[PDB]
């Protein structure tokens, strides 16, 4: 069902401030590489096939069945 | 139908330092701040006596860090 | 030392962790320093790829080494460096279902090659405890028999590694095992 | 320059404060040693502090941070 495209994703929490499936964690912020990155995890346990979500992520990095 | 943007984001204009992380980051390219400081900080690192992370724990701007020891198969001789 | 971090050097060619020196040069360099200084015993050398099959193959590219030296000293040998436990050294084939014997391209090259002398390794066939100052196969030999091991590393020099094993007669591996050191034995015309 | 105080009715003698000083870690530890001088050396027991004049010492809080038991006191304000 679900896919994000880590290509496509900034790893803005607007995707998973929504649903209380999707879990975003931003592991820590670091000048190494001086930029944002993390992860997106979604649990089957909390989806619907609402694809709200798929919208509200600023990018199409998300696509969902 | 459109477009979201449901609330309000600002900066407190008295706290901001110009570190620029939310700049740099920013998904839109929305934050407009420029550095109050110019110029160049340059770090001898051959120089500094190892456990002494005075200055990573008192950069404001978290500019500085310890680069992360690479993994055994690829440190090169570096 | 790379087991110092957790890894081995499978080959002759691969390079140390952060050293980026390989066995070929360290092995060349230490015959180069003991024929200059002229010591009494060679270079005694172990080898790469220990215990595992095929590597006959490297057995050969590590006793080419001393294709270009001459043992120079005040007492009499003939050696430049001694390949030691070689029936552990002289296994054949990709895995221990298709596991032979290399002891005849391993003889036929020292039989032509008068500047390297060899010992056997022979398998009595019974209970014993394996100590090589090499890490990576005695944990290897622990993964496979998972029995006791034992691993001291030394601070700047070298590893260690003791792990009982049974040699016994009902495996076709140990028999193998035990067959190669009389191979070796038995093709030496010298 | 600051000044640090070690209560030596409590030192153990654990060379911790000695071994973490990034003033004492010049020396050995760093390309083209600047200053070869040292704050602590654990005579007799217990921690001393060569820096009598208050002369070396950042306040860094490094040897503060690694006593184990707390033992060493860094005045911020003027000696
Ligand atoms: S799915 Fe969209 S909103 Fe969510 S983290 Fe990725 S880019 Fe940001
Ligand atoms: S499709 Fe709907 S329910 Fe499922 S994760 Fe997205 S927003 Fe949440
Ligand atoms: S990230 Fe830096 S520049 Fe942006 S608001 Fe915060 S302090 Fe100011
Ligand atoms: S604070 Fe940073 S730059 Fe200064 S001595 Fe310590 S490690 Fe070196
Ligand atoms: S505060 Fe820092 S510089 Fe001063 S004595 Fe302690 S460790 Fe050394
Ligand atoms: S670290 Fe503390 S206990 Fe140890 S020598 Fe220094 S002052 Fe004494
Ligand atoms: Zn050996």
């Amino acid at each position: 069902e679900f896919k994000v495209d880590d290509e496509k994703c900034t790893k803005c929490g607007i995707c998973g401030n929504l649903c209380e499936a999707i879990n975003v964690l931003h592991k820590p912020f670091s000048p190494e590489i001086g930029k944002v990155e993390g992860e997106v995890i979604w649990d089957e346990a909390y989806c619907d096939g609402c694809n709200v979500c798929a919208e509200a992520c600023p990018s199409e990095a998300i696509k969902v069945t | 139908v459109g477009q979201k943007k449901l609330g309000n984001v600002n900066i407190i204009d008295e706290d901001c330092c110009t570190c620029r992380w939310c700049a740099i980051n920013c998904p839109t390219e929305a934050i407009t701040v420029n550095k109050i400081f110019e110029g160049e900080i340059t770090f001898h690192a051959e120089k500094c006596p190892g456990g002494c992370s005075t200055c990573v724990d008192v950069c404001p701007a978290n500019a500085i860090y310890l680069p992360t020891p690479k993994p055994a198969k690829d440190m090169k001789g570096q | 030392e790379a087991w110092a971090w957790g890894e081995n050097c499978t080959t002759i060619n691969d390079p140390v962790p952060y050293f980026d020196i390989t066995p070929a040069e360290i092995v060349k360099g230490l015959i180069e320093t003991n024929e200059y200084l002229g010591l009494p015993h060679s270079v005694h050398i172990h080898g790469n790829n220990l215990g595992n099959p095929g590597n006959y193959k490297d057995t050969l590219d590590t006793l080419r080494l001393a294709e270009s030296y001459k043992a120079k000293n005040k007492f009499g040998r003939e050696q430049v460096l001694h390949n030691t436990h070689i029936q552990f050294h002289s296994y054949k084939g990709t895995s221990w279902a298709d596991f032979e014997s290399g002891a005849k391209e391993i003889m036929d090259y020292v039989n032509a090659n008068k500047n390297i002398t060899c010992d056997i390794g022979q398998v009595t066939l019974d209970e014993t405890t394996t100590m090589t100052a090499d890490g990576p196969f005695e944990y290897h030999l622990n993964q496979l028999n998972h029995i006791k091991w034992a691993n001291v590393d030394v601070e700047l020099e070298t590893g260690s590694g003791v792990v009982p094993y049974i040699y016994d007669k009902n495996i076709k591996v140990c028999g193998i095992q035990w067959a190669i050191g009389l191979e070796l034995a038995l093709y030496a015309k010298d | 320059a600051f000044a640090v105080h070690v209560n030596m009715e409590r030192c153990t003698g654990c060379n911790n404060c000695v071994v973490a000083c990034p003033v004492n870690a010049l020396e050995l530890n760093t390309v083209n040693p600047s200053s070869t001088d040292k704050i602590y050396k654990v005579i007799n027991g217990d921690a001393v502090i060569l820096d009598v004049k208050h002369e070396l010492c950042a306040g860094c809080g490094i040897c503060v941070d690694a006593c184990p038991y707390d033992v060493i006191q860094l005045s911020g304000q003027p000696p």
